[PDB]
């Protein structure tokens, strides 16, 4: 149809699958040079850190942190994932997953957190949700390559996996969200056919997504 | 001022 970077994860569904299940484990060195959460909070206008340019300016309650996209790299494709922890617990959890948040070998170049400050405590990004991590896809032609899939789902597992090495109390996922039983933190939408309300209608239409099904099964 | 989208 139209061609698209989804319509693409259809046609390819079985491939992506089996080619990514073939892969040998991804490794991504650990960035140590980064700020912790207090840090994170005290970027204002501008601040920088492996490549990742920071802000908490305003506008939005968030602390953004974006590095620069590749001349080789598509268009957002919708694809996000958040990360739902204790509110109590997000400076500990941000510290914990820093190392992979700024790393050099990460597949997110884009991602955000709650500025705890700057949202009332029962606020939906305060409860949960405090992480924003964005996908695009990585071909010229705006869709994903086995390869890039493989690295994100081991990345995002390695977050999964840290932040429960770590003993994170998990914290309350977006109604918006669909997550499988196995991840306690990570939770998806697509915000280009997904919104912000919950139903169970919307999470069934997400638990079908290409995107994440090559993310879970 | 509490949206997560990416733009």
């Amino acid at each position: 149809e139209i061609p698209s970077t989804n319509k693409h994860l259809k046609n390819n569904f079985n491939s992506l699958h089996n080619q990514m299940r073939k892969m040998p484990v991804s490794h991504f060195k650990e960035a140590l040079d980064v700020p912790d959460y207090s840090g994170m909070r005290q970027s204002g206008f501008f601040a920088m850190s492996q490549g990742f340019q920071l802000n908490n300016h305003g506008y939005d309650v968030f602390i953004h942190a974006r590095r620069e996209s590749p001349q080789s790299q598509g268009k957002f494709a919708g694809d996000k994932f958040h990360i739902s922890v204790l509110r109590d617990m997000v400076p500990q959890a941000f510290q914990a997953l820093s190392g992979l948040l700024f790393s050099e070998d990460s597949p997110v170049d884009k991602w955000a957190v709650t500025d705890m400050e700057k949202v009332v405590q029962q606020a939906r990004v305060s409860l949960g949700a405090q992480f924003t991590l964005y996908i695009k896809p990585d071909q010229e032609n705006s869709q994903y390559s086995a390869s890039f899939l493989h690295k994100t789902r081991q990345f995002i597992e390695c977050l999964e996996s840290r932040l429960s090495e770590n003993g994170v109390i998990s914290g309350q996922c977006p109604e918006s969200d669909v997550h499988p039983e196995n991840w306690k933190y990570l939770s998806y939408r697509n915000e280009l056919r997904s919104g912000r309300d919950g139903g169970e209608m919307q999470r069934q239409a997400l638990r079908e997504e290409p995107f994440y099904r090559l993310m879970t099964e | 001022g509490e949206a997560t989208v990416y733009a």
